[PDB]
């Protein structure tokens, strides 16, 4: 269905060195309600434009 | 007399139903927008809302496959072509006089003619090509004022529409026609407080069960009931 | 370790296929295929894609 196509602005995260780093940031993003999509097998996730700065800030504080 | 609120209730297509709706090209696809579980849930909620008010409700289905899937699941009586004269009169007399039976389902056999009973609420499960005028006539014949002279509206017409399907095209048309006929008319996209009721198809698996059944149907199952 | 801006598009498989067809024709639309129901698209092309999808689906002479 076309009526069900949804788009979102934001940022795609990738290039994680470890499963633990990927899941840490993925979990934090879910906790604060800004994670829109993820794929554990690729270690990627997509964060809303609104939430991106908080996720970056958390990453830089670890 | 009767003061009627007219509403279209726009219901999203479940993604699984929308997927098949697109892929299928024959009139069979009408069944996917008719049985769409969001539309069933809207119908179920409206029956609950109105039965709490002790309103009498007729639900019209022009499609027999749909008539039965809805009525039997909601445990309401239904009338269509092959319903015998005896059983039909039993149901109508129950609708009219038994306070425990205030919702019935009727197919295209209702208009016309046997004597359509009176009701305070008329819900049309489907919309199609192309009689805007038969709709208003049926609305007029059926709807009587709930005996609320103070109230703004004492009778209710709802037409349930599946979003992202050919059903919507019939809407700009119906709205224009009904208001031109002197009716108060609105579009409802979200029914206030459906999440406070226990409605069918809450799980994906139950929706998939219905989807399989619809896919098993044929183009004949998607034709309107014809009657002479 | 790396982040890139884009527009996430969530859609059914048949729509994903159609957007890929749009990209093949016009180029510079799809940045990444993410999964069976998700694409990363050029943010400046989102409205184009939505309009084109509407045309493809609504104006099909076999409707």
């Amino acid at each position: 269905e076309l009526d069900r196509v949804i788009t979102y602005e934001g940022s795609l995260y990738s290039d994680f060195e470890t499963s633990q780093e990927y899941n840490l940031l993925s979990k934090y993003a879910q906790d604060i309600g800004v994670l829109l999509w993820k794929d554990d097998k690729k270690k990627k996730f997509f964060i809303s434009k609104e939430g991106n700065s908080q996720v970056l800030d958390f990453a830089k504080r670890k | 007399i009767a003061n009627v609120q007219c509403a279209e209730v726009w219901c999203p297509m479940t993604a699984e139903f929308y997927q098949e709706y697109l892929r299928e090209t024959a009139r069979k696809r009408m069944l996917l927008y008719i049985m769409n579980p969001t539309k069933f849930q809207a119908c179920q909620f409206l029956i609950q809302y109105h039965e709490r008010r002790g309103d009498k409700i007729i639900v019209f289905s022009d499609n027999v496959y749909a008539l039965q899937e809805y009525a039997l699941k909601m445990g309401k009586p239904f009338i269509y072509g092959s319903t015998p004269q005896q059983e039909r009169m039993n149901i109508l007399q129950n609708f009219q006089y038994n306070d425990q039976i205030n919702t019935i389902f009727l197919s295209k056999v209702g208009d016309t003619s046997i004597d359509l009973p009176e009701a305070t609420c008329l819900i049309q499960i489907s919309s199609h090509y192309g009689s805007r005028r038969q709709e208003a006539q049926r609305l007029g014949r059926i709807l009587r004022a709930k005996r609320r002279n103070d109230e703004g509206f004492n009778a209710f017409f709802y037409s349930l529409v599946s979003k992202d399907t050919q059903e919507m095209y019939y809407s700009t048309k119906r709205q224009a026609f009904l208001v031109d006929q002197g009716y108060a008319f609105k579009v409802i996209t979200h029914l206030h407080g459906m999440e406070n009721p226990n409605l069918a198809y809450a799980s994906p698996r139950e929706r998939r069960e219905l989807l399989q059944e619809v896919l098993a149907g044929i183009e004949v199952d998607a034709d309107n009931s014809v009657g002479r | 370790a790396r982040a890139r801006k884009g527009a996430l598009v969530q859609c059914d498989p048949s729509i994903k296929a159609l957007i890929l067809q749009i990209d093949a024709k016009m180029s510079d639309i799809v940045l990444e295929e993410l999964d069976d129901t998700h694409l990363l698209v050029n943010p400046s092309k989102v409205e184009f894609v939505k309009h084109e999808l509407n045309r493809l689906l609504s104006k099909n002479i076999y409707n």
